[PDB]
């Protein structure tokens, strides 16, 4: 069948380059125009390169244009592209598309590449208590970071809320909703793990 | 070159039937193919109609494309919407040079009865404010759909300078979101009101924390 | 002068093509096409082809024959001395190919110009 094996993404920091690639399978390699398409969190998708046949012909909008660079290989059938001076504008996922010409769309459509461009550094969070009693984690980077309350003594009643960027860096809450018996006349634990790191705060809320 | 407009957000029940629109700018939309694909969160798009009707093999006979000149625009219609359908839907159009692409529309599918948003409340940690920083926190609970839009007031006046707010996602049975604030340590204890308005589905829901 | 086909409505141009059609007067879906046929015994001819739009396929290289596959011309017409030159218009793309000497075979080929929902091919046939 049709496939789109894209690769070659991550994350780094800005100014560096990058060239993603993308091997094509199923099909004659060399008779179908390609394209790339771009996705940011929250602006929806956003085309920024595109290659003829054999190369022919070549297009890219006045936004990208002389940044960027498509490219196409025969003896590997393969489709490139050279992201150079990535900025913090182009954190965003890529796909790989093979459409058809003569009908203006796009038939196939790739696997996924996640491309982020941050400064941010791998550092420790801060863990802070709220007083329903939460844990604040602060400041922390990279993902993922996981919060459990008495280390994991009880399931269900513990709600961890999703991250979000701050200032270059993720931060997120986790709450428990307790009854009036229970707290504070029981010590309440949470546990904040971090692999990148390896750290592990423990922290207690007491008013 | 001309631009796509999208609405943001339709919702529908299930087993019934809603229409898509794509207005474009400058030119006629029946002049340039219209292209309908589907994208769904954490996957990649598929594609609904390739033609400006034409759909391709794969695609349940329920999707329908159409075009509108009266109000120069394309349809997308979809007949007894099943709760697969909950995913974005893109509008694309291609003019010698540039494909242009719609904002985007998030099809929300009406399966559970509607309900509003829970707050939760959070003023700054006393070791934050040991450290000298601020940090509100405003978690929301339970509330379908997840067309929500936050907002945090200080002493009335509509603060946004430092306000961070993720996304609703699937926890429990309805979305889930969280909010925080910034504020400087001194300026916190400044003026005691600080008030986390949540607008979901028309309720304006207020809470208020206070350093009293 | 060029031995081909000009599509583009540009009044002002450096290349003089000897069939010109202009794509954006004519209907909808309908199709023009261009015949273009070569037929003396030693060939030192420039044929090509002004698009306004987009071309299918990559021409003049790769050509159309006469839904259908995709073959190479230099395989096609049978010669390894042909030589190809493009130019860029604003929007219109220019794409030529230059031949010399003689040809085993009598071939033909195909190559289409698409503009919005318009589309029209022109064919090249040269007799040995």
């Amino acid at each position: 069948e049709v496939q789109l094996v894209e690769s070659g993404g991550g994350l780094l920091q800005p100014g560096r380059s990058l060239k993603l690639s993308c091997v094509a399978s199923g099909f004659t390699f060399n008779n179908y125009w390609m394209s790339w398409i771009r996705q940011a969190p929250g602006k929806g998708l956003e085309w920024i390169a595109s290659i003829s046949n054999i190369g022919g012909t070549i297009y890219y909008p006045d936004s990208v244009k002389g940044r960027f660079t498509i490219s196409r290989d025969s003896a590997q059938n393969t489709l490139y592209l050279q992201m150079n001076s990535l900025r913090s504008e182009d954190t965003a996922t890529y796909y790989c598309t093979r459409d058809l010409r003569m009908s203006d769309y796009f038939d196939y459509w790739g696997q996924g590449v996640m491309v982020t461009v941050s400064s941010a550094e791998t550092t420790a969070p801060s863990v802070y208590p709220l007083a329903t009693l939460g844990c604040l984690v602060k400041g922390y980077f990279p993902e993922p970071v996981t919060v459990t309350w008495n280390s994991g003594a009880l399931s269900s009643g513990v709600h961890t809320f999703p991250a979000v960027l701050q200032s270059g860096l993720y931060t997120l809450t986790s709450s428990v909703t307790v009854p009036s018996s229970t707290w504070p006349s029981q010590t309440v634990t949470c546990n904040v793990a971090h692999p990148a790191s390896s750290t592990k705060v423990d922290k207690k809320i007491v008013p | 070159q001309f631009v796509l407009s999208q609405p943001n957000s339709v919702s529908t029940n299930l087993g019934s039937t809603v229409k898509l629109s794509c207005k474009r700018s400058t030119g006629n939309i029946g002049s340039n193919y219209v292209s309908w694909y589907q994208h769904h969160e954490g996957r990649s798009p598929t594609t609904m109609i390739y033609r400006d009707d034409q759909r391709p093999d794969g695609v349940p006979d329920r999707f329908s494309g159409s075009i509108d000149r009266s109000s120069n625009s394309a349809l997308l219609t979809i007949d007894n919407v099943q709760t697969e359908d909950e995913a974005a839907y893109f509008c694309h159009s291609y003019s010698t040079g540039m494909y242009i692409f719609g904002g985007g529309t998030k099809l929300t599918v009406l399966g559970q009865p509607k309900s509003t948003p829970t707050l939760t409340m959070f003023p700054p940690s006393p070791e934050e404010l040991q450290e000298n920083k601020a940090t509100l926190v405003c978690l929301i609970s339970n509330f379908s759909p997840s067309g929500v839009t936050v907002a945090w007031k200080a002493n009335g006046t509509p603060i946004t300078q430092g306000v961070d707010t993720s996304n609703p996602t699937k926890e429990d049975n309805k979305y889930m979101a969280s909010s925080f604030l910034h504020l400087t340590s001194d300026q916190w204890r400044s003026h005691n009101s600080f008030t986390c308005q949540v607008t979901h589905e028309g309720n304006t829901v207020e809470k208020s924390l206070s350093p009293a | 002068v060029i031995h081909g086909c000009n599509f583009s409505s540009n009044v002002s141009s450096k290349h003089t093509f000897t069939d010109s059609l202009d794509i954006s007067l004519v209907d909808d879906s309908a199709h023009i096409s261009c015949n273009v046929h070569l037929s003396e015994p030693k060939y030192n001819h420039l044929v090509g082809l002004n698009c306004p739009g987009d071309i299918i396929p990559d021409c003049f290289f790769q050509v159309y024959q006469p839904p259908s596959n995709i073959v190479y011309l230099d395989s096609q017409i049978n010669i390894g001395d042909i030589e190809y030159y493009e130019d860029a218009e604003g929007d219109d793309k220019i794409k030529l190919f230059g031949i010399v000497g003689s040809i085993p075979k009598t071939t033909s080929f195909t190559c289409i110009c698409k503009k919005d929902k318009k589309s029209a091919y022109m064919t090249v046939t040269i007799d040995s």
